[PDB]
């Protein structure tokens, strides 16, 4: 160990990797020599360990000062700037203390090496590694769990003590939302006493691995109230907690929630994702076409209202007119953007017949040029939304139902106008709490979208045709590409019928080749 | 990604063994629990279809298509997290 | 509902009606609905244990639930006495016994093992019965035999009690991974029976797989082992093919059909109806022939043994002896032809059941009584695993570690009730090992029951003043050498948070355990185990080139059944969001070459077997045609047939 070194230095010397493994050794083998007490109290207990230094480093030309630990990861993760051999900057560092930083790194990372094959290649090596190291550290260091620490802990602490110590004040009436309010605020406590004062569990609810903060509130401190199987609480709440025993009629009700979880998964697992099936097989043809610019009309520009940050988030890596009317690229970070209506490229207003030009898709099309942005575009939905909708199932499920009616039922579309769908769609994602591209979702609508005439250079004119819009199965069934309304449902009247005119219909596609 | 294009990189040497291993990081990413889950495995012979399924090989993966950024399934799971966290704070 | 409101704690009070499976379970007035929903279905789960031992901690219920359960012993209705005894083979027997009032006459059997159902099984422990020997009375208590569940004095046991701590190991205990020792897993030993019949036509033969050319035998004799998972194999004889397939009999042709299977072999039995003269004059049928003659002799004793009982009408006799008697003079009588499956067959079939015992597999489950299912994840030498090397209890080892994860999420502190429980008793099992006069030893011994439970205390200050001092110190040894016993009530009079709390106050004595080389003083202590069924031996279907439908596609087939296929080998298919991912990248023309050679073409599919075969082992440069998928074609039939017709652009 040294008062300072220089990254730089040691990532251009060839010791690189010998440096590194000297490092973990020295870290293993100190601090399996050791050993760890608890003070179980607020103050802490006198561990000195090596692990944690005040350690410098000059680089740049400044001296920052971190510990042992913050040097072994640095070095673990600056390692492009070995392989490559480029000099670090102070930009390119980070602040190591917080992990899901370290998220946010890497991300930038890929934007000065220039979105390369091999700065992917040495990403995933140095996940793998520090997955091992991690590995090792976590043998040669422990993590077990015993009721013991929560004893000692309310000996030393009266307030955990009586906490723990505590059952409903009933001798009054108390509803529904004073009982939730009470545990919310004792399940607060909890949380916060515990972090306060250490213990053998004072990592594991720092960190947040394997610990919910639910579950937690409820062995502790009391259980609560339970819902009936047609969703109705119960006028009996359980005063008693997990860990303090239970009640007959608490263990009847505990049965019936039980039961009501196993019904409701039995269901959940029956529903077997049928949505997925026809929206993948009629999203699935879409294309993409390397073209600069549709040069579409500037009203087929269509219009979108800002009411929050979140309709930012859902169109960054696009542009918008200026004042000027120049598409500057859009900033979510900016906040001048709020309350105001402005008008947004898109692909269900794109003029390329061919596909879909680079200018619709944004500053994310050299992302995408390797994969079918609609296949892409339809899993990326279809995961996030059947996930929330099975939990929800497991309020908030309205919304999903009215984002399903809205993709199906098309009532509201026969009711209004692109820009209106459009703009309800985002609001229903904002809702439905998910988080996707708005792109992807202005390419499913353009897939939705239907005109009298196929060609799309009248679409760069002044006015657009017909902008009609139907029923999903119905909108593949409209396809003239007869190749995939076959190999959807509902074929018998297709074939033995003139109703949709199959005979008529003849267009080609991917699927034509699969046939 | 719920496929996902992998490759060989040792024989179990042992008989008996059945199962077979897999790393951590990628139980997100294909939706998986060691629980007792059937995974299924093709394997791939032409040349040709290597390059061509060499797209969907993790790595082009580690790229989210959503928002451009490194993907959160391949981010580092419970017990890791936890390990780092002892390290540094 | 009102119902709700009607049920009242003081009409259950100090009863457990309400209660029935988590009445194997201790403390269920802790743990939630569905971990104890979780440990119901495991209970309908558990296995067969080898070593089977009782748990630690009872709740006084596992002795009636054995008891009253008939599947697993035999005891004799009333006092009897044997008149005679029989033996089939070497391994089994039967007994011809009288009752001693009604004097009316029974059938006991024996076998080394019970064939419960497919793969699964259990061998029987006959020692009492083969104790027995002729003209002996019989009591209406004894037991002829038991199941290895059941101990000396029918104490029940489906799990044994192991050593574990909560401890991550490497980052692979993530999920639900558990290590264990090999000395463990050596203990969770598993039988296994199996039973499978094989066919012998007029056309095919056997071979002699084992021994030499005096020792004709084609399936391994009842001591023997069956060697190389192979049982028998038959060679289909033609009579143009007499020159060249059938030569070399001793060794196997590629083109035969084997049988395949593991273990010892239990018991045989043969069925045949074919005259034995054409068996006295096949040389490939000696073995066949010798075994049909000791089940004849066999028969004919048991006949001649019992024909003066069932001839005397004054005697009377169970419908199960003259069931048996009537059996047997079917087979010795003549002109007696076997119709198997509502069919006559020709030849013969014959049947063997066979018993083995497996260790546990890597990948295998264990779980214990809440519900705290698992993996086990990788195996290791015990000298690599935490171990504490302080104080009195130097170089104790932990054989399984459990993932410390999180226990809240899966809402069940029950698992550290038990574990603490267990702990303490070891602190307990010292102290008192360090006392040096009976008297204060077990005054400490139920000072500790008493903290903990009161009225099992007054049993045994009960029992040990019933014992003699010899038997009272031989006593203190068991309890010093196996432990404690623990009563736990299932949910009226169990432990809570209190009863722990006091007893650490005054236990200042206890010390967390201060593991080598281990950071934090981890714990260990004894916590039930059972192990279930699902193995990853269960799902294993991997195919190369079986055998094709109708349609010239691949197809399931019943040789694994048969167990003519030593793996499953049951071919998977894609479906929608398959084809759907897979043209995720942009060459829906390499997905349909993918298709095309694998299995839709034959043409395709052959090419691909050629090109591959030979060239390059390490690089293969396939080489695709573009003749018409068959998929295809069938649907041009399809629509031709249908009045449609098939025209590209
Ligand atoms: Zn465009």
């Amino acid at each position: 160990m040294e008062k300072t070194y220089n990254l730089n230095d040691i990532l251009l010397s060839n010791e690189y990797e010998k440096i590194k493994e000297d490092i973990k050794e020295e870290i293993i083998n100190d601090m399996a020599s050791k050993k760890v007490k608890y003070s179980n109290t607020s103050e802490f207990a006198k561990n000195d360990f090596l692990k944690d230094e005040f350690i410098d480093l000059v680089v740049d030309g400044e001296t920052y000062e971190i510990t042992y630990g913050n040097l072994i990861t640095l070095l673990i993760v600056a390692r492009p700037f070995n392989h490559f051999k480029v000099p670090m900057t102070e930009d390119l560092l980070f602040d190591l203390s917080d992990l899901k930083e370290y998220q946010n790194y890497y991300t930038t990372l890929l934007e000065h090496f220039g979105y390369s094959n091999e700065i992917k290649s040495i990403i995933k090596d140095v996940i793998s590694e520090l997955a091992i190291f991690s590995g090792d550290i976590n043998v040669t260091f422990g993590n077990t769990v015993s009721i013991k620490s929560l004893i000692d802990l309310g000996n030393k602490v009266k307030r955990f003590r009586e906490l723990l110590h505590y059952r409903l004040p009933n001798d009054e009436a108390l509803e529904f939302n004073d009982i939730e309010a009470i545990i919310k605020k004792n399940l607060d406590e909890i949380m916060k006493i515990l972090s306060e004062t250490d213990n053998m569990l004072r990592y594991y609810i720092d960190s947040g691995a394997g610990i919910n903060s639910k579950q937690f509130g409820q062995v502790l401190s009391l259980v609560g109230s339970k819902p009936d199987l047609f969703g109705k609480i119960i006028p009996y709440p359980i005063n008693t907690s997990f860990l303090r025993g239970l009640d007959v009629r608490s263990f009847y009700i505990n049965a019936l929630g039980a039961r009501k979880a196993l019904i409701t998964n039995y269901q959940q697992v029956r529903n077997s994702g049928y949505l997925t099936r026809k929206i993948s097989m009629l999203l699935m043809d879409t294309k993409l076409i390397d073209l600069d610019d549709c040069g579409s009309h500037e009203n087929n520009y269509l219009s979108i209202n800002v009411e929050n940050k979140d309709v930012l988030k859902r169109f960054s890596k696009r542009s918008y007119l200026n004042n000027n009317g120049e598409l500057v690229e859009i900033d979510i970070n900016d906040e001048s953007l709020i309350g105001q209506v402005i008008k947004i490229p898109s692909p269900t207003t794109c003029a390329s017949n061919e596909g879909v030009c680079r200018k619709c898709y944004g500053k994310l099309f050299d992302i995408n040029k390797d994969l079918n942005i609609g296949m892409i575009a339809v899993l990326l939905l279809t995961d996030p939304l059947t996930q929330r909708l099975l939990s929800a199932k497991h309020e908030l499920s309205k919304p999903l139902r009215e984002i399903k009616d809205l993709i199906e039922t098309n009532k509201y579309i026969k009711d209004h106008n692109v820009n209106e769908v459009v703009n309800y769609f985002i609001y229903l994602l904002n809702e439905s709490g998910i988080n996707i591209q708005s792109v992807h979702s202005e390419l499913i609508i353009r897939e939705m979208m239907k005109l009298d005439d196929s060609d799309r250079t009248q679409f760069k004119n002044d006015k657009m045709p017909d902008y009609e819009i139907f029923r999903i199965t119905d909108a593949n069934l409209k396809g003239d590409s007869l190749s995939r309304s076959l190999l959807f449902e509902q074929v018998k009247k297709q074939l033995t019928t003139l109703d949709y005119d199959t005979f008529n219909k003849t267009k080609s596609s991917i699927l034509d080749k699969l046939l | 990604g719920s496929i996902l294009y992998l490759k060989i990189g040792l024989i179990k040497k042992d008989y008996k063994d059945l199962t077979l291993g897999i790393s951590n990081n990628l139980l997100s990413a294909l939706s998986g629990d060691y629980d007792g889950d059937v995974l299924n495995i093709i394997p791939v012979f032409d040349n040709k279809m290597k390059e061509h399924f060499s797209l969907l090989s993790p790595q082009n993966f580690l790229v989210d298509r959503n928002n451009g950024r490194f993907n959160g399934d391949f981010d580092l799971q419970k017990d890791q997290i936890l390990g780092i966290f002892i390290l540094n704070n | 509902m009102d119902d709700i409101s009607v049920i009242k704690n003081e009409d259950y009070e100090g009863s457990h009606r309400f209660l029935a499976e988590e009445l194997l379970m201790p403390n269920a007035n802790k743990t939630d609905g569905n971990r104890s929903t979780m440990f119901c279905s495991h209970l309908a789960q558990a296995v067969t244990l080898q070593k089977a031992e009782p748990p630690l901690v009872y709740t006084n219920f596992e002795n009636q639930v054995g008891k009253y359960s008939t599947a697993g012993y035999r005891k004799a209705n009333s006092n009897y006495k044997v008149i005679e005894k029989i033996y089939k083979n070497d391994y089994n027997y039967v007994l011809i016994v009288q009752d001693q009032e009604t004097g009316e006459y029974t059938l006991f059997e024996r076998a080394e093992c019970e064939f419960l159902t497919e793969h699964y099984g259990f061998q029987w422990d006959n020692d009492k019965i083969d104790s027995l020997k002729k003209d002996d009375t019989i009591e209406k208590d004894t037991v002829l035999y038991k199941n290895t569940c059941y101990d000396e004095n029918m104490n029940f046991g489906y799990g044994v009690n192991l050593n574990a701590a909560y401890f991550s190991y490497k980052n692979e205990t993530l999920e639900d991974a558990i290590v264990i020792s090999e000395s463990a897993a050596k203990k969770l030993g598993t039988f296994s029976v199996n039973k499978v019949k094989v066919s012998v036509n007029t056309n095919d033969i056997l071979l002699n797989l084992y021994g030499d050319n005096e020792n004709y035998k084609g399936f391994p004799d009842i001591g023997e082992h069956i060697k190389n998972q192979i049982i028998a194999s038959r060679r289909r004889f033609d009579y143009n093919t007499a020159l060249y397939e059938l030569k070399n009999l001793n060794e196997m042709r590629d083109s035969d059909t084997p049988f395949f299977a593991d273990g010892k072999i239990v018991d045989i039995e043969i069925f045949s109806n074919v005259p034995e003269e054409e068996l006295k004059v096949q040389k490939y049928n000696e073995q066949v022939l010798y075994y049909i003659n000791k089940q004849k002799e066999f028969s004919n004793n048991v006949y001649q043994k019992l024909k003066k009982i069932v001839e005397g009408k004054d005697n009377n006799v169970s419908d199960k002896l003259l069931h048996f008697y009537n059996n047997c003079k079917m087979r010795i009588d003549e002109n007696i032809s076997y119709t198997y499956q509502n069919s006559k067959f020709s030849g013969f079939i014959m049947e063997f059941t066979i018993l083995e015992e497996e260790p546990l597999n890597k990948g295998s489950k264990i779980t214990g009584r809440y519900g705290n299912k698992g993996v086990i994840s990788k195996i290791l030498p015990d000298d690599q695993m935490p171990t504490v090397a302080e104080g009195r209890f130097k170089g104790l080892k932990a054989d399984i570690c459990l993932n410390p994860l999180g226990v809240f999420n899966r809402l069940n502190p029950s698992q550290l009730i038990e574990q603490e429980l267990n702990w303490i008793a070891k602190f307990i099992r010292k102290d008192m090992e360090e006392a040096g006069s009976n008297e204060e030893k077990v005054s400490i011994l139920l000072d500790f029951l008493n903290r903990v439970n009161k009225e099992e205390t007054e049993l045994m200050e009960e029992f040990i003043n019933s014992l003699n001092k010899t038997e009272l110190e031989e006593f203190l040894n068991d309890i010093i050498e196996n432990g404690i016993p623990i009563c736990q009530k299932p949910f009226f009079g169990n432990i809570g948070l209190d009863e722990l709390w006091e007893l650490y106050n005054h236990y200042d004595h206890i010390d967390y355990f201060k593991c080598e080389g281990i950071s934090t003083p981890l714990i260990i202590g004894e916590i039930y185990m059972v192990r279930l069924k699902h193995e990853p031996h269960s799902k294993f279907s991997a195919r190369s080139t079986s055998f094709m439908n109708l349609r010239g596609l691949p197809a399931k087939s019943k040789n694994f059944k048969e167990h003519k296929d030593l793996y499953s080998k049951t071919p998977v298919r894609i479906g929608n969001m398959e084809i759907s991912n897979l043209s995720l990248t942009n060459e829906m023309g390499s997905i349909m070459d993918m298709l095309n050679s694998y299995s839709n073409n034959e043409t395709n599919r052959r090419e691909l077997i050629m090109q591959l075969l030979t060239g390059n082992p390490f690089d293969t440069n396939i080489d695709l045609s573009d003749v018409e998928s068959g998929t295809s074609k069938i649907l041009k039939s399809l629509f031709t047939c249908l009045g449609l017709s098939i025209d590209d652009v």
